Order: structure tokens, then sequence, then C-alpha cells
């Protein structure tokens, strides 16, 4: 299918509380005209 | 960019037995850093249809970042499976707990709602519905705080009402049985199910066949056990509103005086 969601799939380097701008997406997804 | 890749990951022991043996111990190789890893089997969902709902699930909670709301990290897939990168919360289930307990004192029923409610809160300031509050949903982590686990019947609502009924039996907001529109409001509903359940040890619509449950939730009728306090009576007696225009706002309950006096710290 499209297993291809808007969604991460990138390695994250977990050996290093704020990366704030990410849950913009809902109200640009709502923005959506 | 560096997709991940399953090669990125040792697998450990499941977590759990049952409709959990899907998730397992898993570590990142170079970070050692330990997560939850779980699988789906492609052409098992393909046949189900339940494909799009998987869609829909990762998109909203890996795109919520909040201390009581489980970290979806990433997903990513190969031929055969999906896999979800979850956070993992070492203290298992509140159900377990629960199970265990049989029921829970004052405190920690009004910090775990507390917890939860502040975890709505800000799902709610996103449009999102979680639509499936309950025990099981609900995680531990390290300190034994409470985080929200399974997104399974979210959805996101920044317009319209919803009509797809979703949910678990014992806490279908009445607006659904009736097979009226719905809004945020369920989570309200279900959020008065479980501080009954909490403090009680069982839920409190619970009948012997499903026909009877559902009229009970719709004509809301039930009672309190001698123990239960007249300020957690109040509070549940507020969520547990047939009209969901009539239950409380989330920071009503943050302000809500059993939970203040009852929660920590
Ligand atoms: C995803 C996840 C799970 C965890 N932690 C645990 C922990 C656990 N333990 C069993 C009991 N002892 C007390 C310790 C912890 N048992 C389960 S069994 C289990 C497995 C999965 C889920 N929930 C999900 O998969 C959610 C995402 C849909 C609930 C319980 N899950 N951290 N992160």
């Amino acid at each position: 299918s499209s297993y291809s969601y808007d969604a991460p799939s990138d390695f994250i380097n977990f050996s290093s509380g704020d990366t704030q701008n990410i849950d913009s997406w809902f109200e640009e997804k709502a923005n959506l005209e | 960019k560096r997709q991940w890749a399953l090669e990125d990951f040792e697998i450990g022991r499941p977590l759990g037995k049952g409709k959990f043996g899907n998730v397992y111990l898993a570590r990142e190789k170079q970070s050692k850093f330990i997560l939850a890893l779980k699988v789906l089997f492609k052409a098992q969902l393909e046949k189900a249809g339940v494909e799009h709902q998987l869609r829909r699930e990762v998109e909203i909670q890996s795109h919520l970042r909040h201390p009581n709301i489980l970290r979806l990290y990433g997903y990513f897939h190969d031929a055969t499976r999906v896999y979800l990168i979850l956070e993992y919360a070492p203290l298992g289930t509140v159900y377990r707990e629960l199970q265990k307990l049989s029921k829970f004192d004052e405190q920690r029923t009004a910090t775990y709602i507390t917890e939860l409610a502040n975890a709505l809160s800000y799902c709610h300031s996103k449009r999102v519905i979680h639509r499936d509050i309950k025990p099981e949903n609900l995680l531990l982590g390290s300190a034994g705080e409470l985080k929200i686990a399974d997104f399974g019947w979210s959805v996101h609502a920044p317009s319209s009402r919803r009509t797809t009924l979703c949910g678990t039996l014992d806490y279908l907001p009445p607006e659904m049985i009736e097979g009226r529109m719905h809004d945020e409001k369920v989570d309200l509903w279900s959020l008065g199910v479980l501080c009954y359940e909490f403090l009680v040890g069982k839920p409190p619509f619970e009948a012997n066949t499903y026909q009877e449950t559902y009229k009970r939730i719709s004509r809301v009728e039930f009672t309190f056990p001698d123990f239960v306090t007249e300020g957690a009576r109040d509070l549940i007696s507020r969520l547990l509103k047939h009209n969901p225009s009539q239950r409380p706002m989330l920071r009503e309950v943050l302000e809500h005086p059993w939970i203040t006096a009852n929660s920590s710290k």
C-alpha cells in the first residue's frame, strides 16, 4: 500500500525537552485550505 | 536523511502476553537506548482492512509532544512488516496496577486524574479526541507518572463532529450508544468512568450483557459504594452527564477541590 505516512521515519541520535515546532503540524493540517 | 532499518535495533523479549505479545523490549544499537518496538504484519492488516486506521494513529501520536503521552518516536516498514518505535514505560499499565491493588486510594486517583486531564487538555488544544481512555491504554513511567499509550481510536477533529462508534463497551459515552454525532466531550465522559473504576475497582455501568450496559449508559443508571467520598461523587457526577454540553472543561477538572486536595506537589 502506501505505508508512506506523514510521520517521522528518520534515524534519531538518542544519546542526546524542546523540539517545539513539531506539533505545529496539527493547526497546519487544519489550516490547509 | 538516514532512515530507520530493523538492523538498527537489538530485540529482546515481548513486553506482554496476549494482545500485547506484539511489542518487544528493544534497543537502539549505537545509543543503547531502550525502546518498545511494536511489530505489525502488513498482510494481516490489509486482510482486516485496518491499514488506514494505522496511518491515522501513527500520524497523530507521532506529532504529540507531552510528558503524560507516550512518545511514538518514529516508524518504518519492510516487505512484510510495519514497525512502531515507541517510548518504553517500565512500570507497565495502570490496569495491571488496578488488578494488583483492587482500587486506588484518593491521592493516587487524583494524581492519575490530574496527569491525565493535563494530557487530554493538551490533546484537545490540538483538536485531537482520544476516544479510548481506559486503564489498559494507560502506562506508567520511571517515577510512576501516567502516560497515555494507545491512540488507536484517536481522531483529529479540527472542524467537523464525528460519527464513528468506537471505544470499549464500559466506557462508551451516551452520544455514541444513541447514534448521535460526537465531539471532544466523549473524553470527559470516559474520564468520569475511569475516575470511578479507579476508586471502586469496577466501571459504573457493568452488566451481564452488552444490551443491558448500553441501556444503563443511556439512562445514566449508576450508584456509588458507601466508601466513595462526597468530593469524589461530585466530580464523577459532573463528568457523567448525559448532555455532553453539560460536562465540565478539563481546566475545571484540574481545579476541582477534590482533585486539588488530593493530588501531589
Ligand atoms: C509500548 C510500551 C509498553 C511499555 N511498557 C510495558 C511494561 C510492562 N511491564 C509488565 C509489568 N511489569 C510491572 C513491568 C512493566 N508491560 C507492558 S505490556 C504492554 C505493551 C503495550 C502496551 N500498549 C501499546 O502497545 C500501546 C501503543 C498502543 C501496553 C502494555 N508494557 N512501554 N512502552
